[PDB]
Formats: C-alpha cells, sequence, structure tokens
RNA sequence: UGGGAGAGGGUGGUGGAAUUCCCGGAGUAGCGGUGAAAUGCGCAGAUACCGGGAGGAACGCCGAUGGCGAAGGCAGCCACCUGGUCCACCCGUGACGCUGAGGCGCGAAAGCGUGGGGAGCAAACCGGAUUAGAUACCCGGGUAGUCCACGCCCUAAACGAUGCGCGCUAGGUCUCUGGGUCUCCUGGGGGCCGAAGCUAACGCGUUAAGCGCGCCGCCUGGGGAGUACGGCCGCAAGGC
C-alpha cells in the first residue's frame, strides 16, 4: 500500500498541495516513514521539509487525536 | 441533570483517575483507585481502574447520563481496562479517542525518565 | 516434582458405600496406620448422622464435603519486594483434599469426648453451612476476594 | 549459646573470652547468631580458626589461617562479617524490575 | 565555467506540542509517590475536566548502521550574510608542492566577571524512606547553574585511545551524494566481510594497523606524580 504508488506526477516542493501532501501523515499527524510513503532519502527529506511548511501556514496539522 | 456527555480517564502507571463532564466539559463527577477503596499501589492496578470506571459511570447514571465520549490519557495498566468497564457499564460510548499529552521534545523530564 | 506431573492414587472404595471419598476421608481420620479404627470412628459417626437426624449417612457427608469445598484460594508469589497474596481457583483435587483435611481438623476441635461423635457433628454442621471446616472455607474465600486487585499476576 | 572447641591444643578461659569478644563484631547486623561453633586447632604452618553460625537467612561457614593464631581468629571474623553481610543484603538486590 | 547535496557557521524573524504559574468555570475526597512506603500536597476545595492568560526552554513525527564540519560539535520553520566540499567540462596558470619547531585562531561540559533571564531540570542544602548504619542509590522539596549578550577559562575516555600528504597491493554486500551510453559504468563520502600482507594476540585489511617516501608530535619499568620547585598564563578555580 506505498503511498507514492498511490499518486500521479506530482510536486514535493509544493507545500500549497494539501490534498496530496495530506496522505503521508499518519492519521495521528505524524510525517509517516519511508516505509510507508515509498520515498528515496533525496525525496523523502524535501517532502518533510514542505509538510513543515503547510503546518505553519495551516494547511497540515501538527498533530490529531487517535480515533478508535 | 444532562444526557449526553464525556468520560476522561486518566491512567498513570499509579492511579486511573476517571471523571465525567457535561458536553460543554464541565465535570459531574469523578471516580478513581482511591475513592473505591484502595490506597499505595493497588490503586495503579486494572482492577482498580475497573471499580473505579464504574462508580463513576454508576454516579453519572443517577444524573441521567446515558451516552458518554471516551477520552483516553494515559499509558497506565488501567487503562485498557478502564474502557472495558466504561462500554459494560450501562453506557453508550459513542467514541473512544486517544488524547495522551506528548511534548514535540520540551522541558527537560525529571531525572528517573532519562 | 520436576520431571512430569506426578499422578492422582486411585482409591479403592469402601466395604460399606463403595464411595471413592468415604474411603479419601476415612485415611484423613487414620492416626499411626491404624484404619480399622479410623473406618470404626466414621462408621459410627454415620450410625450417629442416622440417629440424630434421620436421613442418609452418605447423602450428609458428601453436602458437608460440597460445602468445605473451597473454590478460590490464595497462593503467595513475591513481586518485587513485596510477597502478595494472589487469588487462585482450586483444582477440584486439591479441593477435595482441603475439604476432607479441614473437615476433619474441624471435628478435632470439638468439645464432645470421642473422637466417633465429633466427626458425626462436624459433618451434620457442615452439611448446614455451619461449623469450622465451612469457617475455614470462607476465611479463605474472603481472602482471595479481598485480593482481587492482584489476579492478573497468577500463574 | 557460645561454643568453642580447642583441637590438639590446651587454651585458656582468657583465649576462649577473647574469642567470645571478637565474634560479638557480628552482632552488629542485628540477627539472631544461633548456636556458633568455633574451632580453633595447629597446622604444621599455622593456627586455624574454623567457624559454623546458623542465622535466621543462613548459614555462615568459613576458615581463617596465619602463622599467629589471633590474626587467624581476626581473618575469619572477616570472612564471617562479608559472609554475613552478604546474607543480610542480597535479598535487596532486585527490588527492580 | 556550469551544476549538486548537507543539523557546516553568523544575524534577524517566527510556529505549534508539552510543563509551570495566574484568572474564570464546573466538581469532591482524595492526589501523588515507591519494591512497598513515608515526607509532601488536599474540605482554607487539591487531583482529574473545560476556557482564558503569562512565561522560559527544548523542537516530537520526518530520523537513519543518515548528513555536515579540522576538531569541539551542529536538528521546528523562514529570509539574509558566509565557510567548507563534491561532480561535470578538460578552458587558464606552469611544480606555484608536502609537512611544519615556534607563533596565531578555534576548542564539549563545568566553572568565572558584568548585565539580563528563569517554565522544566537540578550540584549544594532540607526532609521522607531503604538500611546494621545510609552524609548515597529511591521519594517529596530546592539554590547556583542550566538559557541570552559581552569578556574569561582552555580541560576531557577533546577516542577511531589510530598525525598529515602522496604512491602502490583481490574482491563481495549494504548506504549517502554526483555525473554517465542510466541493464551497468564512473567520482566523492559512510558501514560491514574479506585477497595478499601485517600483528603478541585480539584484530587491521583501497576509510590499513599492508608495502613504501617526506615532514611533525610522542614513548623508554611501576609507584612517588602530572606532584614539588622555577617560569609563563589566569579574576579565581586552575592551566601549561
Ligand atoms: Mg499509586
Ligand atoms: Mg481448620
Ligand atoms: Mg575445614
Ligand atoms: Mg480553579
Ligand atoms: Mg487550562
Ligand atoms: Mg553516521
Ligand atoms: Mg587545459
Ligand atoms: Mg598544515
Ligand atoms: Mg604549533
Ligand atoms: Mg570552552
Ligand atoms: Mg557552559
Ligand atoms: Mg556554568
Ligand atoms: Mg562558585
Ligand atoms: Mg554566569
Ligand atoms: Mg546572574
Ligand atoms: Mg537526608
Ligand atoms: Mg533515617
Ligand atoms: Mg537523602
Ligand atoms: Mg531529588
Ligand atoms: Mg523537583
Ligand atoms: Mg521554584
Ligand atoms: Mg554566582
Ligand atoms: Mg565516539
Ligand atoms: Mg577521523
Ligand atoms: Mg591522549
Ligand atoms: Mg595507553
Ligand atoms: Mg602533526
Ligand atoms: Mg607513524
Ligand atoms: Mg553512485
Ligand atoms: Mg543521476
Ligand atoms: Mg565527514
Ligand atoms: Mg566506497
Ligand atoms: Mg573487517
Ligand atoms: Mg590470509
Ligand atoms: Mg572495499
Ligand atoms: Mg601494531
Ligand atoms: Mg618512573
Ligand atoms: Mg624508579
Ligand atoms: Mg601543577
Ligand atoms: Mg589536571
Ligand atoms: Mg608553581
Ligand atoms: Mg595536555
Amino acid at each position: 500500500a506505498k503511498v507514492k504508488a498511490t499518486l500521479g506526477e506530482f510536486d514535493l516542493r509544493d507545500y500549497r498541495n494539501v490534498e496530496v501532501l495530506k496522505r503521508f501523515l499518519s492519521e495521528t499527524g505524524k510525517i509517516l516513514p519511508r516505509r510507508r510513503t515509498g520515498l528515496s532519502a533525496k525525496e523523502q527529506r524535501i517532502l518533510a521539509k514542505t509538510i513543515k511548511r503547510a503546518r505553519i501556514l495551516g494547511l497540515l496539522p501538527f498533530t490529531e487525536k487517535l480515533v478508535r | 441533570q444532562v444526557a449526553s456527555g464525556r468520560a476522561y480517564i486518566h491512567a498513570s502507571y499509579n492511579n486511573t483517575i476517571v471523571t465525567i463532564t457535561d458536553p460543554d466539559g464541565n465535570p459531574i463527577t469523578w471516580s478513581s483507585g482511591g475513592v473505591i477503596g484502595y490506597k499505595g499501589s493497588r490503586k495503579g492496578t486494572p482492577y482498580a481502574a475497573q471499580l473505579a470506571a464504574l462508580d463513576a459511570a454508576k454516579k453519572a447514571m443517577a444524573y441521567g447520563m446515558q451516552s458518554v465520549d471516551v477520552i483516553v490519557r494515559g499509558t497506565g495498566a488501567g487503562r485498557e481496562q478502564a474502557i472495558r468497564a466504561l462500554q459494560a457499564s450501562g453506557l453508550q460510548v459513542k467514541s473512544i479517542v486517544d488524547d495522551t499529552p506528548v511534548p514535540h521534545n520540551g522541558c527537560r523530564p525529571k531525572k528517573k525518565f532519562r | 516434582a520436576r520431571r512430569r506431573r506426578a499422578e492422582v492414587r486411585q482409591l479403592q472404595p469402601d466395604l460399606v458405600y463403595g464411595d471413592v471419598l468415604v474411603t479419601a476421608f476415612i485415611n484423613k481420620i487414620m492416626r499411626d496406620g491404624k484404619k480399622n479404627l479410623a473406618a470404626r470412628i466414621f462408621y459410627d459417626a454415620c450410625k450417629i448422622i442416622q440417629e440424630k437426624t434421620g436421613q442418609e449417612p452418605l447423602k450428609v457427608f458428601k453436602q458437608a464435603v460440597e460445602n468445605v469445598k473451597p473454590r478460590m484460594e490464595v497462593r503467595s508469589r513475591r513481586v518485587g519486594g513485596a510477597n502478595y497474596q494472589v487469588p487462585m481457583e482450586v483444582s477440584p483435587r486439591r479441593q477435595q483434599s482441603l475439604a476432607l483435611r479441614w473437615l476433619v481438623q474441624a471435628a478435632n476441635q470439638r468439645p464432645e469426648r470421642r473422637a466417633a461423635v465429633r466427626i458425626a457433628h462436624e459433618l451434620m454442621d457442615a452439611a448446614e453451612g455451619k461449623g469450622g471446616a465451612v469457617k475455614k472455607k470462607e476465611d479463605v474465600e474472603r481472602m482471595a476476594e479481598a485480593n482481587r486487585a492482584y489476579a492478573h499476576y497468577r500463574w | 549459646t557460645m561454643n568453642i572447641t580447642s583441637k590438639q591444643m590446651e587454651i585458656t578461659p582468657a583465649i576462649r573470652q577473647h574469642v567470645a569478644d571478637r565474634l560479638a563484631k557480628l552482632e552488629k547486623w542485628q540477627t539472631h547468631l544461633i548456636n556458633p561453633h568455633i574451632i580453633l586447632s595447629k597446622e604444621p604452618q599455622g593456627f586455624v580458626a574454623d567457624a559454623t553460625i546458623n542465622t535466621p537467612n543462613g548459614v555462615l561457614v568459613a576458615s581463617g589461617k596465619h602463622e599467629d593464631m589471633y590474626t587467624a581468629i581476626n581473618e575469619l571474623i572477616n570472612k564471617l562479617e562479608r559472609q554475613l553481610n552478604k546474607l543480610q543484603h542480597k535479598g535487596e538486590a532486585r527490588r527492580a524490575a
């Protein structure tokens, strides 16, 4: 179920693309590991950097309560 | 008297405290290992959390409480058992959400935690 | 012991009721291997429990056994720096023994002078839930009940 | 009570009482020193002070050897102390986890 | 000349999580803490819950057997200033190189001066436990300090216990970052396993502890002792 797969061409430096980005967060808000995103080193780093910008902007959350 | 509400479970390694609140968040009643009768470390146990959540839900029902939302904070040994008891209480439990507080590396912990 | 589970000795049923249980209970009356005296006392008791309450020795005794069978008991287990008294179910085999042991033991705490009477009386009392052997049962069961807290600490 | 055996040797009540005095060092630990036994003997190379003592948490069994008897008695006591102290505190060593 | 990666450094901003305290609300008999406890806190209303506020400190997930730096070391995000370094092109200079006694600079923490700042933590210190005792370990408190600016100190298991540069001597697998004709090849890093060889052994092995040249530093039995004396440095502690 690797996330990089379930998407087309997309931008890792694109911090406003909330719809793409939010898929890389666990349901608890955490940036997901490489085992679940399927990114390389290089890409995964830009992923993290832009998710981080995004939360600053209001677009992505910093944390989410876990439901059952 | 209120129909739906909230149940918070504070579960630490030492105890379980359960307080039932109104929809806006204000407590109607609360209970804990101590209230149900234990002192010391026994308060920390799963049987302690059970009696606590029951007594908390029992007290809530006599105020008309019927459905509750369950909020869980802690990783104590009384945690999961505390939830069991709320379900088996006669209360609805529309949800169970864990809102345990964790820092994004904040204040330096006490020494026991390093 | 260390290797495999030991095995319960099958007892030879008693010649006056063919009951594996009377035999056990007899034996627990038996001091010094004087089993003849043991059976005597017992049978004498039954004589009495017929005399004093006009119904079946065997049926009575079996009840007093059923009413002294402790179901939960405590077994000690040091955890950390405290020796916690843990609650445990008692396997029927042990329920039996304790029931018989206690039955005799309470009986031998009685003020009636002759052994044969005391066994009778204790058996009578325990069928009705009275008597020490039932007291021992409950003391044990209350003890387990209080310590319900420590049940998860079980083996 | 206090028992001393002097094997293939003659010893004085003075010496005997001195052994009682030294052994008393063990009373420090405040546990029952039950039927302690001191045995004194003379090998070719020096004396020997053997002792076997039972306490509520175990037995102290030890032996001192030295050119000098008094010194052997002391070396015994050291070993007795060490063991006694191990008995008294070994139980504490595992209160966590 | 064109490109790259990165917690490399400095300045300025700036975000959310948590803790603490204050304010409001609601609520009652305990909370907390340990192996178990006690001190402590709590009917003068604590704990737990909701909303508001104040403040300092550290930046969870990403995060790695990862990366960057000469080392010490460096981690939220943003911009500015700035170093190192690698690649590709094979364009320029024409041995302009290596090392380096002295010197100069940088140098974790603790410590020190002046002034800020102080939520959490916490030497000293108080008290509770544990214990034969317990100037400890564990528990409740707690001041320097931890944080900032500027100036000092100059130590370390400052470690790879491995000085720097160059050349030469099988490969296998993992990884980071470039360039390719992108199966695969070629650089520069970081790990493992190993040819030859080394080595007292343990182990090292193209990141040599192998085979060699250059330069530097250092060792010469253990203690006494990194002490004494002297000298130089330091506000002191103390350093050489
Ligand atoms: Mg507790
Ligand atoms: Mg009895
Ligand atoms: Mg001997
Ligand atoms: Mg308030
Ligand atoms: Mg609040
Ligand atoms: Mg690394
Ligand atoms: Mg050219
Ligand atoms: Mg140089
Ligand atoms: Mg120099
Ligand atoms: Mg420094
Ligand atoms: Mg400092
Ligand atoms: Mg300091
Ligand atoms: Mg000072
Ligand atoms: Mg200062
Ligand atoms: Mg100051
Ligand atoms: Mg003290
Ligand atoms: Mg004391
Ligand atoms: Mg203390
Ligand atoms: Mg402390
Ligand atoms: Mg504190
Ligand atoms: Mg304070
Ligand atoms: Mg000062
Ligand atoms: Mg290291
Ligand atoms: Mg190196
Ligand atoms: Mg050195
Ligand atoms: Mg050496
Ligand atoms: Mg050098
Ligand atoms: Mg050399
Ligand atoms: Mg490559
Ligand atoms: Mg490429
Ligand atoms: Mg490097
Ligand atoms: Mg390589
Ligand atoms: Mg190797
Ligand atoms: Mg070889
Ligand atoms: Mg290699
Ligand atoms: Mg060598
Ligand atoms: Mg010397
Ligand atoms: Mg010498
Ligand atoms: Mg000196
Ligand atoms: Mg020194
Ligand atoms: Mg001097
Ligand atoms: Mg030096």
